[PDB]
């Protein structure tokens, strides 16, 4: 059983926040969700698909019907920033299932897109039989970015680390990513890639062993 | 009230097992379920499993059923999760949550999570303490500001957090941008420093980088050339 969540949400300051969770026939299932407010631990905020545990602002409601819960914040403020999970119990397998989370971001600026900076190997790191292109990510703002590597055409996936963001002295945030490789393969290719998607737009920088 | 005690941060090599554990006050540790939920860097929770500490029953996950084992021991209401064969994407936080929601339906005869411990963070690495290697990132204008370069150091495979960079001995500040260190699947850190300089500087003013390792006692002085 798959529960499917948006990976983020923008909302302004006072406006409605709703996140969705789906699932086939999880209208049966009673739904529950979870709070995780940056690094403090999860808390619950909505039990049973509509109840609100003691403590939690009634701001905070909860709906579920036929194939999709979900989760409504009216008015929301700065404080709700959090990254919100729902689950449910699988009879048919015992499973607790947790869905991907959704990061909510509360607008307090503009939208700003990221800048990319793609460095390749040096000669030295080549010298001492390694390989990293480094990819370098500024000022974006929210700070929720995804990061695909490319070998000639072709996804790479092997050997990408990439950080999560961190906000910078201008309240934007800035990432990180990493793809290591042998010489050889680096030698090998055409060119390879990083690829940045921020909200749905893309940008992407392309080096060459040449 | 009721508070999940957990143990604190591990790190181990790969192909080792480690014991975290989980000790409940507040309440009475038999009157429910104890689950375990991890989240690796950056990604989702994921359940592993819960144990009933009255009956000692438990219930795995398909995923960690079998190479991970949940235990508990009552006389000091405390649970245990042990993994087992650990290799890089064991890397996480594990974290413990009681199964204080009842059920309200017998169709639905499950008790959900309310309140969480704050979770015990496992590293999978080599462990040792270990210094950087640090390479030149050339100068390039392509993605600046017109008139204007960039160029850095890579400061890679060190163990552990932090390493320090400076440019110039400190007498370079403007422009500096040290991105915050990725911990690496090999359980090593590594991260970028770059500074923006203008263009016209490049043929004439020298640049390098001062990296610092405290833990490893290294220290480089890089010369970054066109």
């Amino acid at each position: 059983s798959v529960l499917t969540q948006p990976p983020s949400v923008s909302v302004a300051p006072g406006q409605t926040a709703r996140i969705t969770c789906g699932g086939n026939d999880i209208g049966r299932k009673s739904v529950h969700w979870n709070q995780q407010k940056p690094g403090q631990a999860p808390v619950l905020v909505v039990c049973y698909d509509s109840d609100r545990p003691s403590g939690i602002p009634e701001r905070f409601s909860g709906s579920n019907s036929g194939n999709t819960a979900t989760l409504t914040i009216s008015r929301v403020e700065a404080g709700d920033e959090a990254d919100y999970y729902c689950q449910v119990w699988d009879s048919s397998s015992d499973h607790v299932i947790f869905g991907g989370g959704t990061k909510l971001t509360v607008l307090g600026q503009p939208k700003a897109a990221p800048s990319v900076t793609l460095f390749p190997p040096s000669s030295e790191e080549l010298q001492a039989n390694k390989a990293t292109l480094v990819c370098l990510i500024s000022d974006f703002y929210p700070g929720a970015v995804t990061v695909a590597w490319k070998a000639d055409s072709s996804p790479v996936k092997a050997g990408v680390e990439t950080t999560t963001p961190s906000k910078q002295s201008n309240n934007k945030y800035a990432a990180s990513s990493y793809l290591s490789l042998t010489p050889e393969q680096w030698k090998s290719h055409r060119s390879y890639s990083c690829q940045v998607t921020h909200e749905g737009s893309t940008v992407e920088k392309t080096v060459a062993p040449t | 009230e009721v508070q999940l005690v957990q143990s604190g941060a591990e790190v181990k090599k790969p192909g080792a097992s480690v014991k975290v554990s989980c000790k409940a006050s507040g309440y009475t540790f038999t009157d429910y379920h104890i689950n375990w939920v991890r989240q690796a860097p950056g990604q989702g929770l994921e359940w592993m499993g819960w144990i009933h500490p009255n009956s000692g029953d438990t219930n795995y996950a398909q995923k960690f059923q079998g190479w991970v084992t949940m235990t508990r021991d009552t006389a000091i209401s405390t649970a245990y999760m042990e993994v087992n064969g650990l290799k890089s994407d064991d890397t996480a936080v594990y974290y413990c949550a009681r199964g204080g929601l009842e059920p309200r339906s017998v169709d639905y005869y499950y008790y959900g999570m309310d309140v969480w411990g704050q979770g015990t963070t496992v590293t999978v690495s080599s462990a040792s303490t270990k210094g950087p290697s640090v390479f030149p990132l050339a100068p390039s204008s392509k993605s600046t500001s017109g008139g204007t370069a960039a160029l850095g150091c890579l400061v890679k495979d060190y163990f552990p957090e932090p390493v320090t960079v400076s440019w110039n001995s400190g007498a370079l500040t403007s422009g500096v941008h040290t991105f915050p260190a990725v911990l690496q699947s090999s359980g090593l850190y590594s991260l970028s420093s770059v500074v923006t300089v203008p263009s016209s500087s490049l043929g004439t003013q020298t640049y390098i980088c001062n990296v610092n390792h405290k833990p490893s006692n290294t220290k480089v002085d890089k010369r970054v050339e066109p």
